[PDB]
């Protein structure tokens, strides 16, 4: 999770 | 870097980027067209138009420094693209921050058709 954006 | 970006969220929002940022609206993590949906959304195509004004940095990849001074992100001084893709993402984990009063999980995987039109940054 957490990467993206 | 988006892992980087990621964590900047997480760590600002308390939500996990993917998924509450990676699908969201009409700009968030995806798309290039529509009215933004709501103040987040807008964060996004704000975003978006300023990873646009680096045609020749690479966002995804390239990893910048910063540190938390109390709360504030502050951008180490890296290569061009690093500060500049920095202050990008620092802006858009302060937006997203600023309209968590508004965040709504409705436009979360929304749609592509119903984002229509171009919007100038």
């Amino acid at each position: 999770f957490l990467a993206y954006k | 870097s988006l892992l980087e970006f990621g964590k900047m969220i997480l760590e600002e929002t308390g939500k996990l980027a993917i998924p509450s940022y990676s699908s969201y609206g009409c700009y968030c993590g995806w798309g290039g067209k529509g009215t933004p949906k709501d103040a987040t959304d807008r964060c996004c195509f704000v975003h978006d138009c300023c990873y646009g004004n680096l045609p020749d940095c690479n966002p995804k990849s390239d990893r910048y420094k910063y540190k938390r001074v109390n709360g504030a992100i502050v951008c180490e001084k890296g290569t061009s693209c690093e500060n500049r893709i920095c202050e990008c993402d620092k802006a858009a984990a302060i937006c997203f921050r600023q309209n968590l009063n508004t965040y709504s999980k409705k436009y979360m995987l929304y749609p592509d058709f119903l984002c229509k039109g171009e919007l100038k940054c």
